């Protein structure tokens, strides 16, 4: 029942979340820090089923 | 289709 | 430029459409409609397009980047 | 000009982007003001499309890195 | 059917967009885009029969036209592949 | 016998390793650091033998 009626999801584009992290990031760009280069291989493509 | 374009309805 | 044509040079499609820069959620109106401007001799739009903006001032913060960079070197 | 161009932008929330693309995508918003009022409309609100937007911001990243690397090596 | 007359100026644009409702800004670019290939082809109807006639006169009578899109560049050709790529050296 | 037995090697490419260590380094890349650049120069050529 809850997989027939629910067809959308209301999320915000990946792109823009990263770069807010970016921004909020207290380090160089430059140099390298993992949680800006973890957050960049994420894939949104299956939201819905979870 | 790319770009989207949305207008006042009748407040014009 | 003849041998252009001449052979199958040219007809490639150019390099600028290649990047791809658009805008998303434009909002648009009706322009005011009314013809009072300085320039009585061009056409009716032109005019109504003028007093919907007003006159342009400063002539510099309008990129037209053939003075624009003429001014940075002045300066 | 600019002054108002500024405004018709909506504010972005990421870093500030380059200039390389800055004056490239306002400059397509001029062109894009300046054909749709002859048509006879206006426009007075834009998004950056910001999916479009961070491929730009990636480009100084590795870039700004080619100019500095070449210095790091006397060749 | 002429386009050059007065009747018709290239100033059919401006009450179009006026009234009506507008939607995502990819198909009306493509109308006024279809309607000025329009107008430049029956523009270049009569451009190439005004041509006709000017070298008509300024030359022997006996004109023909022919067109050479692409498919007849197939047709009989030179190549000198050497000088090719017309340059001046030195 | 060992080395008639022994055809291939599982070892990792270079090239990952050395990845992995610019994203591991805390400092720039601008500054030079010993242990970057002496494993920036090595090859893997003879790991069979050894």
């Amino acid at each position: 029942l809850d997989r027939a009626f629910l067809d959308g999801v209301g999320f915000t584009p990946l792109a823009e979340k990263q770069q807010q992290l970016q921004l909020q990031l207290k380090t160089n760009i430059l140099t390298a820090n993992l949680i800006r280069s973890a957050i960049n291989g994420m894939n949104t493509e299956s939201n819905l089923e979870v | 289709s790319a770009t989207g374009g949305q207008a006042i309805r009748n407040v014009g | 430029v003849v041998m252009g044509i001449l052979n199958g040079k040219l007809e490639a499609p150019t390099v600028l459409e290649r990047l791809n820069m658009g805008f998303k959620y434009v909002v648009m109106s009706d322009l005011k409609q009314d013809d009072y401007s300085p320039y009585s001799c061009q056409g009716l739009q032109y005019r109504r397009m003028l007093v919907h903006w007003g006159l342009n001032d400063s002539r510099i913060t309008s990129f037209d980047p053939k003075g624009k960079l003429q001014h940075l070197l002045a300066k | 000009n600019d002054a108002l161009m500024d405004s018709i932008i909506q504010h972005r929330r990421g870093p500030p982007l380059p200039i390389i693309d800055r004056t490239l995508n306002r400059l397509l918003l001029h062109t894009y003001m300046l054909m749709f009022g002859l048509m006879g409309k206006s426009i007075d609100s834009t998004k950056i499309d910001p999916t479009l937007s961070w491929r730009a911001i990636l480009e100084s990243n590795d870039q700004r890195i080619a100019q500095l690397s070449e210095l790091l090596t006397a060749v | 059917v002429s386009p050059f007359l007065d009747s018709t100026p290239f100033t059919t644009l401006h009450n179009s967009l006026y009234g009506q409702q507008i939607h995502s800004i990819d198909d009306e670019l493509a109308q006024i885009c279809k309607l000025e290939y329009e107008l430049q082809t029956q523009i270049a109807d009569e451009q190439i029969t005004a041509l006709k006639h000017f070298l008509t006169i300024r030359t022997g009578s006996p004109q023909e036209i022919q067109y050479v899109d692409k498919e007849w560049m197939k047709s009989n050709q030179h190549v000198p592949s050497f000088l090719g790529d017309v340059k001046l050296m030195f």
